[PDB]
């Protein structure tokens, strides 16, 4: 079906900034099935953000403690997600799936069509 | 001198539609601020109060208007509520509910039909001299796949602020008939998949194969088979009505049962028009 | 003092008459009830009306205002009441007013359905208050604009009519002269129900079902005349099961029961005229 | 000196009988309740008898005033309560009035349907007193003026019979001596089913196709004789559905079930005559 | 101090509205708790009646009157009238009447034929049994007359256990304060099969035996199509049953017999088949 | 500065039944058991207190702090039962209390009688934001089942459970980082038991798809036609049989695709037939 | 059914009267029947008729607890006696059977109608 | 089924009898049966039977706490202890078994009634 | 259905205009009428309409008392007395009619508009 | 059609200990089927302890007065019955039982499959 496809990783200090990207290209309705995870190495693929049920509302892990901000822009297809105060700990490699079903928006087995990924790095 | 209410309404859920009663349910919350008369709050910090405790201010004089959903069907299940407090007068309350909603539905265009499911919203008691509604802004749920719902969500939320000028009560006071009204739309279309499929496709079938009779060598093969396609089509009127919601009308699947009675019963006068 | 009765003025808002349950003869009604009188004047704050608020209505109860309890002599069980208000006025006037949702029990004759006519009725009378202590003064009745009434179940027929009686209780007697009579309020809407559904859908078939079994004997054999007539009683069945299925539960027969019996007799008849013919 | 019990006048009104569930053997009941008794002396506002309505009563009972609750024996569930009223005299008296709907249960035998007959009671006894601190002195019984049965489910037949009997119980009779009894007031309204719509929609279309089944005995060939015997055996297959969608659901055979029954015996035993006259 | 002995009595007045899909069913009766307080003044040192909303006031005054929830109810019960009797010598009398829907394991597969056991399990809300337990339990249940005109057939009499239920999620929140004392009441039911034994058992065996009719016809075109209206009438008997049993996820004597009815057709018409052609 | 009220929450879930399809709701009974430190206090004989019910509102008026925790995704009030508090000398308390309710989620029946569903819960602070009220775990014991062969639905696996922030764009103009919310979700998975269709739909209708067929070995145009027109009243009169069943849907499920697949069947030798006579 | 009133005539104002009704037909109650009454050029209005439940008798708001409605179900008749008699009274009183509708107060719903009893209330 | 009464007999005021009564057929439980008692020219009236639940039984107004019915399930039998016997009971007892209906209290709906037992309490 | 607005005009501020609305076809009542505003480069916006209960009338925000909507049934008209007007008022006002529809104030639920009648409002 | 199988049993003194122990082996699903019963000479079969409906819970015979627990193993299919403060009183066969149907886990006629059984004797 979909492709996805993530951006804007890289290098960067403690305290510093990061704007990911996520581009969604084929038979998608919606920008809302779109949810970001991580995978730092050694470690389990953890939930990071997605959107709420009702209106206003985005779900977000409760590590990211109001520093991290998932957006849209529904007309070009596509989702971003606004780093900010980064600690080591947020080094992992940034994953961008789209819900294929179920009925947990936490779930990362409820999902699908995963990009390849994009690796944030966060030093001393 | 009006108190100015903000409005803000978040439509969680609209099911159980019902066709015959021209009504649906409705889960959600209502949120209404407004600034009263400044107070005093433990350590001059915003004050939570919850649900029981609210009896308790309201008792001891606090101003909480009553403000009714003009298109409910009995008493809304009202869940959990509670006010927020401010030292400068400022007060939120919020609510959550659940309450059947009545509005004009037609149902003639059946399952193609389009539907408006509105929610009005006015104080019971408070005329717009006393107490006005400001704004309105609506939150609708966030769908992922709409192939698995009964009804297809088209559109934003659409809202009006308007004022209802009674004509009783207008020799009560003058200039104190007019009330405060927010009304919330939501449009929708029926997802038409299990009728397509499984009533207007086999029902085709059935008007399609009715003609072959046509096809038989004698008049008393092609009359006895006439009366089996009649049983038919009776038999699936009796499919049809099952599991078709209750109406004072007929609608498109009706009309093509009707057409299959027509059909048969055009076939049986054209099978007689031949032998005497 | 004054010891006449208490003259109340009533008002009421039929917003809905839907959910008619044929077998039970109830109907449910959604509306609002409006009830004024004058009693003793007071100071209210700024000498302005006071609006006292469902709960709040119950502390000055407790407090000595009087507030009689009106009832609907035709509900089903307790109305759903919603919102509840009182208006205070210093020059003693008193307006009480509440959202009101209720199954109403009334005499519903449905034997000729689908073209019965209905009379939807309100009866109110005071709960405890005999005439000498409070009295109906007037009623007036409002009802809901229509747009179109094509796409509804009930057609409305007239305006509605009211009136003001005396109920005479004969268990009361036993007490004090002239303490067992009370007020009334009578509010009737007349309706006749939409035969869309059931002109199209039902009597229409039926119809050409009861007509296309008389084409039975036009058919050349005996054999085939007989077989006939037996997949037409199966069809009468089959549509009285159809009926059943949609068609509101009732003790008596309706004109939609009336032809199926006709279709049967039609039947049994023809039947009866096949075998006057072969042996 | 023992004080001597409180004699209970106890009076019923009963406006409506009706929403008959036959598996669950209950029965609708919409009507008044009124009590009376005499308590003890009090000072009213004039000396005139004072009404306290609903939410009042309450604020009483707390201050001191005795209010014996009454139980429906028989009632499914805690009844749907109305209004509800006391009337204090100054010379000791308690009137007690309030609306009750409550579903009621009683052992119904439907074995005779539609030709049923019916007897629905409803049994009132004090939660906690005894006959010998509360006794009920006498029963009055008030139902509904009825212009046409026509319309009704149910045919009333005769006046209210009415019953005042003591119950012992066994388990408290070790509680305390004498204590263990209580005083029990039971009503009861005889009614007869009208059977109208069975007579005319299940009876006699039966009737006609059982007599119609013997008709396939004229048929000329075994082939015609049989193949017609079996779309008879679909004619009361589809019957047999159309009365399960209407009769009520029962855990026995009714006089309607057995003429269904003798339907397929009539079918299977005329397939056994064909039978016997071929091979 | 000793833990507080309650001794229970139950009085079940019927058991009706049984739903096989959700595996409930409705119990109306009484309950009643007898324990011993704290000694008390009531007035004219007599036993004292303590009725329905007063009951409130008194707890509110300090009466301990313990919450005994039923384990197997399906939401709250609703409760009529409820009454307390308070002695001076501090014994307590609670009495009340109850209407629930209870849940349980039911198992319809031998459905008309199917047995029951309706239980009713009590045990207190917030007190571990050495804070209360339950001394005794006594059951008093319908005195029938008839029971042909009844959906359930009481066989024998109320079974009754006194029983410790041991939570785990209690354990490292206190120390031996995790048993509570638990009152099981049992009644077996046979269910009555008169009117799926004549309306269902009894027709269903005269068509499935006039389903074997068909090789008696002459020709292959005789034998087939009646073969085929024999079909439509066991499909007719199917709908006219659904339309009357309760909803399972599983299949019932009357169930399988359908089967059968579907399988000795196919089996009839693979019989014509192997013989013509 | 000034650190939030850590919640540890317990969910036992007794029973998920009353499944609604065209509703898309479940019912759930269960117990909820919330626990946090408040400030410490005099107990009589200083042991734990319990106060229950209607008491829980005289300890409320009086000054306690017993946050209001809503289920999010339940349909109307939940059914309260029981309910209690313990308090403790030491500071902390205990709230439990006994719940029903009806709850929402997506559900997904278009594999029908073979579907998977998730039946979650979600539990969140009405008022309190998450730098007042954060829940810090959540515990999830479920039913002990002996025999699911007597169950409707097949529990697979243990439950699921997460504890996010819901942050709400509304609340942002109200005041700066309190627009966030604790949350717990509790999920858990069950299969269908197909048993009664698979025997009493799939089964039956198979035999009649398969008998259909079986007409080309008749002789004649006459009978062929005649049958075909039989097994089509047979078709729609188990599309009746099965629809009288079947939960409503606003989708086709296997067994609807199936009678399409028998109407089609149908239709299709019908044109065979024709296709050898004219 | 055929209905014929009685006891109707000339009175003096304070004065008294009993009007009674006989019905003749197919009838099975008495509780069926309602008294009206017609001044020249005035409408039909309703006077008396049974209540709905037991003990009760509805009244038209113009009796004042004047008039009483009595019965004899054996006889097939109904009594209306009327007391305190003012010149206002002064009408044709008829003697109605309720024929269906669901609104004994209502004209309409009477039938089977009697010829009319005058009374006359002097001053 | 047959039902046979015996133990009555003549006893002076403030005495004491014990009546028995004997099944014999379709009785399956000794539930079904109940007393009543008839005094020359005067109502066969109901005197006590079994309450619908267990521990309970159903006595007439009069009885005032003297008579008790007891059961022997296993004998087929019912017992009516009559004790401070005053002259007004004097009737013929008689043992009859609920026929049907759905009234403990109401005589028709008890059938199979036995000859009766006569009890004549004197002064 | 043909509908036809009239009484437009050039008014100066504070001044007065009554606005009539003429229907012709398939129209039963005048409560399916309702009016209109459209300035230029704005969107129409709702002005009045009919209440859903008896006596009521819905106005659009901006009214403030300052118009209302009267009826002709007879004539199958409805005017719209607009006083104290304002600069703001300055638009073309349309006469719809509610082609059915389940929300009074939203032009999506009418037809059968008219021409449309200007009003200015001057400084 | 499972086999049962205890073990454990054996003389103790009064105050002793012993851990009784059950395997399961056949068309068994779960343990919380399985629970323990005794019988002592000339007295009837009494439950001793079971699973309870509800996580975390186990029913236990109002004799048993926190002396025992019921502990399982579900994958080698073992429950076991841990049994302290031993009183005479205790002396029986104790028989590990089946739940083969009914809805009382307390009843031992809802148990079959029954083990041969294993005698536990405490000497006072």
């Amino acid at each position: 079906q979909v492709q996805l496809q993530e951006s804007g990783g890289g290098l960067v200090q403690a305290g510093g900034s990061l704007r990911l990207s996520c581009a969604a290209s084929g038979r998608i309705f919606s920008t809302n099935v779109m949810g970001w995870f991580r995978q730092a190495p050694g470690k389990e693929r953890e939930f990071v953000a997605t959107v709420g049920r009702i209106g206003g509302s985005t779900v977000y892990a409760d590590f990211v403690k109001g520093r991290f901000t998932l957006s849209r822009d529904n007309a070009k297809n596509m989702v971003y997600l606004q780093m900010n105060s980064l600690k080591p700990e947020d080094t992992a490699v940034y994953y961008c799936g789209a819900r294929i079903g179920g009925s947990d928006r936490l779930a990362p087995e409820n999902y699908g069509y995963w990009g390849q990924g994009t690796q944030v790095t966060v030093s001393s | 001198r009006p108190v100015d209410v903000s409005v803000s309404i978040f439509i969680n859920k609209i099911y159980g539609v019902n066709t015959l009663e021209q009504t649906y349910k409705v889960d959600g919350y209502i949120v209404a601020q407004w600034t009263g008369k400044p107070r005093k709050t433990p350590g001059d910090k915003p004050l939570i109060v919850e649900n029981t405790q609210i009896e308790r201010w309201i008792n001891n004089g606090l101003w909480v208007p009553a403000l009714e959903f003009i298109n409910v069907v009995g008493s809304p299940d009202t869940g959990n509520k509670r006010l927020m407090l401010f030292p400068d007068g400022r007060v939120i309350y919020n609510a959550r509910f659940l309450g059947s909603f009545s509005n004009d539905m037609d149902f003639r265009l059946f399952p193609f039909d389009r539907q408006q499911f509105v929610l009005e919203l006015e104080p019971f008691s408070y005329n717009n001299q006393q107490l006005r509604f400001s704004d309105i802004q609506v939150y609708t749920e966030n769908i992922d796949n709409e192939e698995i719902d009964e009804w297809w969500i088209r559109g934003k939320a659409s809202t009006h602020i308007s004022d209802i000028r009674y004509d009783h009560l207008s020799s009560v006071q003058p200039n104190q008939n007019e009330f405060s009204r927010i009304t919330v739309r939501i449009d929708a279309v029926r997802n038409p998949s299990y009728y397509l499929w499984s009533f207007i496709l086999p029902l085709g079938l059935i008007i399609a194969a009715s003609w072959s009779v046509f096809w038989l060598e004698s008049f008393s093969e092609r009359l006895q088979t006439s009366f089996t396609c009649m049983l038919t089509v009776v038999a699936y009127a009796f499919y049809t009505s099952n599991i078709l919601p209750r109406l004072p009308y007929t609608t498109v699947i009706d009309q093509m049962i009707i057409a299959g009675y027509g059909s048969i019963f055009a076939a049986i006068l054209l099978i007689i028009f031949a032998h005497h």
